[PDB]
């Protein structure tokens, strides 16, 4: 069929979701940023959830 | 040449048994 | 528990209780007369290969579905024809073939078209629907036929 | 004994002006991630540099407002200054005044100049005049600090606080491999990519992590 | 395990000889396919019933004397979005069964191969990749059957039947007789309703 | 780029079944013969260079017999 | 009771600590499972079930290597392997495999 | 041992045999890595016996699957010994309980 | 924009293994920095010296058993890996054991030798439960890092697994810290528990040593 074989399953999908899960009233919530890197400094520093 | 392959250790125990009548040389 | 019912599909198994079909129109083809299973040799011969090749797909599929599992119709319709290669001869015409014989539908078919080539009469003839067994067993080559099983008797 | 393998630095690859990668090999094993775990946070948290804090127009006061004649919002004018690169050579704090009048882009040209700032890149804008008559006028403070010190934490009733990204870097990461010299094969493969603001090349940022990592532990050492 | 072994053995073995050998047979002829639903959820929508098949005939949208898609085109995603879009009812594709070639099939007729994403090219064997298309999920979920822990899969049957999305009442091949109450009582063994929307 | 996948290689061909361009001449040419590569080398083995010159377009099955017909004259 | 077992030990009760990385020295977001489980060494040792073979001896009434790790003889390409390569359409590999 | 078990393991071990259980009480008067002497109590002698008892253990033999089958005393001079008490450790045991 | 670099402030010693060293002061976000390195480097990198080859006079092989020795060769070779010992300016060193009768054989009877310290006089080797039976073995003590399986390195010399590293467990752990009426600082307390060979100090500095020698390649030329 038209569907592909190589899926992520177990581990990355269990990793890839709860990096895309929101939550509500996290630490760093409500800021402006100027693109994914800033959000990547951001998470790695801890400054923000 | 008769011990196997990649599996290596210690001799820990001979045993010998030969033919009745004949005479044990050596070792034996 | 349902994988027996795609064994039986694909050997073209009797119902044991079939259906009762309108041979001639008159009632039109291919009409029921009493209810019940639906014969694949007798939808085929009143039908047409593509009414049979759709019974067969779409039972297929509907025992395949439950389970979840996705397979094209494509492969199962490449099964079907497969199954369905011999040809009963009806009327010999011009040609070398008599009466009624089971023979390859590719031969007949170039017989005809060179039959039609010569200005001369060409022969007349009806499928034949055959199971997976059956039909591998009965083909042109023997040692393919030997390979899959009952050796003695083909050899 | 006492001796371990040294690298040398096998190999810097400069993708464009401010992305780079740097590799060595060979390590000691599990050195690697100390080494790289160190530098990334020295490198994210702790380099100093100077960058714009804080920002005033007369027009506008409060964050969320409106101001016409300005295609880009007060979001992106905000944003648009914290992106922007200054260095500083000689003064702690800076006042920078900014006007524009007219239709079409502004730009980091059309800030009045002063004795001590630089702009590395002038092509940066800031917004987009659509209006002929309107003008802006705007004031914007430049601090020299460490590290990234967001507006939240810390809260004059135009001011208007811009997050400080005071340190170069931009973006650092790094990975392990494994490496092997003959009849050894626990060895590591340390890969940094980095990737600055413009205002140091990164291999000079680099260079100021392991100094700043080298006089911290300059008490301990017994040599 | 050994049942599945050996109907995917015979399977391969009397579909091991046909391969795609010519490029066009030139047949006008094919089976109707149309979207299938059971009870209110669409299974298989038309878009993948007909997802890389070549159009037989007759493929004109819902609009007297003009022609959406011309004929002998394989369908593309873009076209299955052209005839969602105008939503097409049911189309006729030409189907391997139905082909004129001697000893084997010809690429046009079986249409996509699903592996590489276009059309089919010369000389690849079609019959062991059915057989083991058809013969691999059945021995797998056979294997897999303890995962679920032997747990009886017995859905209850239902008693009634309720309409999820309001249209008209349909009844097809019904043959039915009215009671006392006045309600239709069915008298025939394959009564079909289908729901149609206004 | 070209060890990992061979798509581009395909598309100057366009049957992937065509293979026996890449290895039954070219490749057997380079590893037997005195025949000399087209492109640079860079330490690759054989078969890869050749999949390498059909994906840039200097190798294909007419150049190939044109080729063998110009050494066919003495 | 396991509970209670827990908390005369000065252990938390829910069974479940903070741990850290070990690379990094950063805490784990949410709180791990850790404990005692008893673990066996099951007599599959990969030590004896590797095996490779080049050339060595073979059959006598059909000439093809033998079967087995102890007589040093290769794997058993069956009928499902060559029904797999032709589906693939790999007509040399199959060839070499049979013949060669 | 087992750090959570069912208090199955004692009558498996003692069942099976690779252990060396005290037929009759006493002192031990003497233990090796390879020999046990008991001194049995005076009602438990035979009127002409002497009143010892001497065990022999097994030391590196292989097993059917090519496992090793050892023993180990587990007591010390001088100890009080009843009837049933394990005296020596089978492979696979720890102080007469079933160790995997 | 001044940055204040540590000094080791004070060393504490609850016993003889335990042992808590800080640092003070650190800016912020160099305590966490300094720590995990500091573990990764000592629990790895530390050396020592361990016991690789035993030699008995009355044995051939570890599989083997003596008269008058309760226990087996192979948990002879087991309580001898874990013996404690400090060398002074020797690679290696051979220390002798002989005793006879009934007792604990214990590292306490190993021959008083002048440069050679044993930290546990009683730690226990074997035990002996015959009058006429006497145990006599030599031993060789080297000195690295790390873990040297046997395997990776005349009948009767038994070869031993070599644990070099001395230390067993470190934990750091970060605090608030007043020093000049600044709270940006804090402080760093380790906590190290080894065998009792290496002193916590040479430790801590031998670790920063390496550190700073790794940083030296970090300087791009
Ligand atoms: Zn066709």
């Amino acid at each position: 069929n038209g569907e592909p074989i190589i899926v992520p399953s177990q581990d990355v999908v269990l990793g890839l979701y709860y990096m895309t899960r929101d939550c509500v009233n996290a630490k760093g919530e409500g800021m402006v940023l100027t693109g994914p890197k800033e959000a990547e400094r951001l998470y790695r520093s801890g400054l923000a959830s | 040449l008769r011990v196997p392959n990649g599996v290596s250790g210690t001799v820990i125990d001979v045993q010998v048994f030969t033919r009745d009548g004949v005479e044990k040389d050596k070792r034996a | 528990g349902g994988l027996p019912r795609v064994a039986d599909l694909f050997e073209a198994r009797r119902p044991k209780e079939p259906a009762i079909l309108a041979e001639i129109s008159g009632v039109e083809r291919g009409d029921v007369i009493s209810d019940g299973p639906e014969a694949p040799h007798d939808i085929l011969r009143l039908r047409g290969v593509h009414a049979v090749t759709r019974y067969i797909v779409n039972e297929v599929q509907d025992v395949y579905r439950l389970q979840g599992v996705k397979i094209n119709d494509k492969h199962i319709e490449v099964i079907v024809r497969q199954m369905l290669r011999k040809a009963t001869i009806v009327n010999a015409g011009s040609s070398d073939f008599l009466e009624g014989e089971q023979v390859e539908y590719s031969r007949v078919k170039i017989a005809n078209r060179e039959l039609e080539a010569n200005g001369k009469v060409g022969a007349t003839y009806s499928r034949d629907l055959l199971g997976i067994t059956k039909a591998s067993l009965a083909t042109e080559s023997f040692i393919s036929a030997a390979s899959f099983q009952e050796t003695t008797r083909v050899l | 004994v006492t001796e371990f393998l040294k690298p040398r630095l096998v190999d810097i690859e400069q993708v464009s002006s401010t992305h780079a990668k740097v590799t060595l090999e060979p390590l000691e094993r599990g050195f690697g991630h100390t080494l790289g775990n160190a530098l990334r946070r020295i490198l994210l948290s702790s380099m100093p540099g100077c960058a714009v804090t804080e920002v005033e127009i007369d027009g506008v006061l409060h964050e969320y407002s409106t101001k016409e004649g300005v295609q880009e919002d007060i979001l992106e004018i905000l944003l648009n200054l914290k992106g922007l690169a200054v260095r500083v050579q000689g003064k702690d704090e800076v006042i920078l005044t900014l006007n524009k009048s007219g239709i079409g882009p502004v730009t980091a040209a059309d800030i009045t100049h002063d004795g001590d700032v630089e702009i590395v890149k002038p092509q940066h804008v800031i917004c987009h005049l659509t209006d002929e008559n309107a003008s802006i006028s705007m004031r914007i403070k430049v601090q020299r600090g460490r590290g990234y010190v967001p507006a939240s934490t810390r809260i004059p009733i135009g001011r208007l606080l811009v997050d400080a990204c005071y340190s170069p870097v931009e973006r650092i990461a790094y990975n392990v491999e494994a490496a092997r010299v003959e009849q050894r094969t626990d060895l590591d493969k340390l890969v940094i990519e980095m990737e600055t603001n413009g205002t140091i090349d990164p291999e000079e940022a680099i260079r100021r992590a392991a100094t700043i990592l080298a006089e911290q532990l300059e008490a301990f050492v017994d040599l | 395990t050994a049942n599945s072994g050996y109907l995917t053995r015979r399977l391969v073995d009397v579909a091991q000889d046909l391969v795609v050998t010519e490029d066009d047979c030139g047949t006008h002829e094919g089976i109707m396919m149309t979207p299938v639903i059971e009870g209110g959820d669409v299974k298989e929508p038309l878009r993948d019933r007909v997802l890389g098949r070549v159009t037989a005939e007759d493929v004109l949208k819902p609009g007297t004397a003009d022609i959406l898609v011309p004929r002998n085109t394989l369908l593309h995603e873009q076209w299955c979005d052209l005839l969602e879009e105008n939503s097409v009812d049911a189309v006729k594709v030409r189907s391997v069964v139905s082909c004129d070639t001697d000893f084997g099939v010809c690429a046009h007729c079986y249409g996509r191969d699903l592996a590489r994403g276009h059309i089919i090219n010369k000389g690849e064997a079609i019959g062991v990749i059915a057989a083991q298309s058809i013969g691999e999920p059945g021995t797998q979920l056979t294997m897999r059957t303890f995962h679920i822990g032997g747990a009886a899969s017995r859905a209850a049957a239902e008693s009634s039947i309720q309409v999820k999305n309001k249209g008209s009442i349909k009844l097809s091949n019904v043959k039915s007789v009215v009671n006392s109450s006045g309600k239709l009582v069915i008298t025939s063994r394959n009564t079909e309703l289908k729901l149609i929307d206004e | 780029m070209a060890r990992v996948t061979v798509q581009d290689a395909v598309e100057k061909i366009g049957n992937r079944f065509d293979l026996v361009l890449v290895a039954a001449r070219r490749a057997r040419q380079m590893q037997v013969g005195g025949k000399d590569p087209l492109v640079p080398e860079e330490n690759d083995k054989t078969t890869v260079i050749a999949l390498r010159e059909i994906e840039e377009g200097l190798i294909n099955n007419q150049i190939l017999d044109v080729r063998e017909r110009q050494e066919q004259q003495e | 009771e396991i509970k209670e077992l827990l908390k005369l030990g000065d252990l938390p009760t829910s069974g479940q600590i903070r741990l850290y990385d070990g690379r990094t020295g950063e805490q784990f977001e949410r709180p791990v499972t850790v404990g005692y489980m008893y673990m066996l060494k099951l007599n599959h040792l990969v030590d004896d079930k590797m095996h490779a073979r080049s050339t060595g001896s073979y059959s006598l009434v059909t000439q093809q290597p033998l079967g087995g790790k102890a007589q040093f003889g290769g794997q058993r390409f069956g009928e499902m392997e060559v029904w797999a390569l032709e589906a693939y359409g790999a007509a040399y590999t199959l060839q070499e495999m049979l013949t060669v | 041992k087992p750090l959570v078990g069912t208090g199955m393991e004692r009558a498996v071990a003692v069942d099976s045999g690779v252990t060396a259980v005290a037929k009759r009480g006493g002192v031990v008067q003497y233990v090796d890595a390879s020999r046990i002497v008991i001194k049995v109590n005076e009602d438990e002698m035979y009127p002409g016996e002497a009143g010892i008892d001497i065990y022999n253990l097994t030391k590196y033999t292989r097993s059917n699957q090519n496992t090793c089958i050892n023993q180990m005393p587990c007591v010390s001079l001088g100890e009080p010994v009843e009837r049933g008490d394990v005296l020596a450790d089978g492979p696979s045991t720890d102080l007469g309980e079933l160790a995997l």
